[PDB]
RNA sequence: GCGGGGUUGAGCAGCCUGGUAGCUCGUCGGGCUCAUAACCCGAAGAUCGUCGGUUCAAAUCCGGCCCCCGCAACCA
């Protein structure tokens, strides 16, 4: 009973530092206040209004009394624990055993869909490293980040593979992209996303002076190329008429130019190149195809580049973490957890800070 | 006279969110219905669900007469198990036996329309069965 | 909560690699105190 | 429609009358250097676009399909 006995002091803590991630009195109040909203019969004449309240609700109560089962569960396990030790009824013990291990099972569910909640979130994905501007030290500092990382993944029980890689041509890696395959490994990698900040004595300096190295981490989910679907007929209207100049009385009375448009779109190819009105229409439809596609791929782009510029809004706080070597201390920006076990860190021991990470939400 | 059965369990004392605007449409007022429902619930078990007859008359005062316990959760009970209809005849979730059910069958007797309580025993059965328990 | 004005003009593919590559995120190196650029003409209270 | 092509990571060979995978770069491991480049030594690496066929046997011969590169696509 040791073991268990171990587990139970940890799962309350656990408890607790959900709690405090969630903010639950404040859940709490907003279900209390939304189930008063609710009660009251004016509400459901809106409906639009109403199934959202109630959408809302269920989560906010879920999260509650799941907290709460928590909270008691733990006291029975303990209660019954005693039970075990000294009276020495067996199947108690049991029983105990079995409601605290179901207990666990569904404080891990909470916890879990706290965490991964995001739809990219149980994909694979593409861990990109990159180093920054300092030159030596900073190419071998993206390695070190790089090599953590790859230790983490295996650790986990991911399977790494380095898509590419360029080197730095003294020491280090100029960049590297790996792909990390396992179950939930975008939403477990996911924070890690953002700059890292190495301080430390270079090695490769001749003064050998401290240095403030940079580099960043972007972890990106593997998204599946959706299929480009062809347009419809409906969509096209076709006009088609007779050609530019040219030579002759039967040029001069056949329509073989085609002018093809989206009509969703305003888009519009014309082709008269051939003689052929059906080779027109082919090339012109060709043309047409070829367009949507580039338009496409550019309102990929705007929005990319949207969302791009949000990001550099945030500035000096897309650095998350601070590794110092010099005084032995990691820290996390973000969420402000440290640890002066720096080697062990590096080695790949970032599920003390990514878990936290998780938790917060960021 | 707004006659409809429409509750939670029995221990939750004015059920707000689920209930909330079903139980006072009518005239009656939300504090009445729940205190009747606390009174009567004391007697017996919290827990459950009970259902009970809601004939509103114009003076307000409202007449009731309570029902047995839903024959679902009995059933849930008696099992040990919560969730158990997902895919039935594909997997077997959970299972009963039928002396078990019996039992179950004659505690609910005077709400029950029969007088042979073999029959009553085979419906709960089948009800069992609806579910996804095999007997 | 100001906004950090970068140099990179209008990012499009990736933002915090863009800012990597910007003043905000740049190398810095300390000062030596003994050692090469260690020579000081005057001290702090010189 | 008529030709030419797809061969180690790149650019080129062989295909020339079927059976032998070569050149230059690049990659990897050593060296030289305080270190990097250059330089030196030693290695690895190819279902020959794909699918069928002919053969004892196919990069090589024949055909189909996918992709590229030329050309020609006219007199109304
Ligand atoms: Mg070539
Ligand atoms: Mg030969
Ligand atoms: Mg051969
Ligand atoms: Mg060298």
């Amino acid at each position: 009973i040791n073991p268990v006995n171990n587990r139970i002091q940890d799962l309350t803590e656990r408890s607790d530092v959900l709690r405090g991630y969630l903010d639950y009195d404040a859940k709490k109040e907003r279900l209390e206040e939304v189930n008063a909203e609710l009660e009251q019969p004016d509400v459901w004449n809106e409906p639009e209004r109403a199934q959202a309240l109630g959408k809302e609700r269920s989560s906010l109560e879920a999260v509650v009394d799941t907290l709460d089962q928590m909270k008691q569960g733990l006291e029975d396990v303990s209660g019954l624990l005693e039970l075990a030790v000294e009276a020495d009824d067996e199947e108690t013990f049991n029983e105990a055993v079995a409601e605290l291990d179901a207990l666990e099972e569904k404080l891990a569910q909470l916890e879990f869909r706290r965490m991964f909640s995001g739809e990219y979130d149980s994909a694979d994905c593409y861990l990109d490293i990159q180093a920054g501007s300092g030159g030596t030290e900073a190419q071998d500092w993206a390695s070190m980040l790089e090599r953590m990382y790859l230790r983490w993944a295996e650790s986990r029980g991911f399977k790494t593979e380095i898509i590419e890689e360029s080197e730095g041509e003294v020491a280090g890696i100029k960049s590297v992209t790996i792909k990390i395959s396992g179950d939930y490994a975008y939403g477990w990698l996911r924070t890690e996303t953002g700059v890292h900040r190495l301080v430390r004595k270079s090695p490769f300096d001749s003064g050998g002076r401290r240095h403030t190295s940079f580099s960043s981490a972007f972890v990106y989910p593997e998204v599946d190329d959706d299929i480009d679907i062809e347009i419809n007929p409906a969509d096209l209207r076709i006009d088609v008429y007779r050609t530019s100049g040219a030579g002759g009385q039967h040029v001069n009375r056949t329509e073989s130019a085609v002018r093809i448009t989206h009509i969703p779109t305003g888009i519009v190819t014309q082709c008269q190149n051939d003689r052929s009105q059906h080779k027109n229409k082919d090339q012109a439809m060709k043309q047409m195809k070829a367009k949507l596609y580039e338009l496409e791929m550019q309102k990929k782009n705007a929005e990319k580049q949207a969302m791009e510029d949000n990001k550099s809004d945030i500035g000096w706080g897309s650095q998350i973490r601070s590794y110092v070597l010099d005084d032995s201390r990691i820290k996390d920006l973000r969420t402000g957890v440290e640890t002066r076990n720096t080697q062990a860190v590096l080695d790949g021991s970032l599920d003390q800070f990514i878990e936290a990470s998780l938790k917060a939400g960021l | 006279q707004a006659y409809v059965k429409l509750q939670v369990a029995a221990g939750m004392a004015n059920p707000s969110p689920p209930v909330g605007p079903a139980l006072g449409q009518q005239g009656v007022n939300i504090m009445e219905f729940c205190k009747a429902f606390n009174a009567k619930t004391d007697s017996i078990e919290k827990g459950l669900p009970i259902p009970v007859v809601i004939t509103v008359y114009a003076d307000r005062s409202f007449t009731f007469v309570t029902k047995t316990p839903p024959a679902a959760v009995l059933l849930k009970k008696a099992a040990g198990i919560k969730s158990g209809s997902g895919k039935p005849n594909k997997d077997k979730v959970g299972k009963i036996s039928r002396a078990q059910l019996q039992e179950i069958a004659q505690t609910k007797a005077a709400d029950m329309t029969g007088a042979d309580i073999e029959a009553m025993t085979r419906s709960i059965e089948g009800t069992a069965r609806s579910m996804g328990l095999v007997v | 909560m100001s906004r950090y004005q970068h140099t990179k003009g209008q990012i499009k593919d990736n933002a915090i690699e863009a800012l990597l590559h910007d003043p905000l995120f740049r190398q810095r190196v300390e000062k030596n105190k003994k050692g090469k650029g260690s020579y000081m003409r005057k001290g702090k209270h010189g």
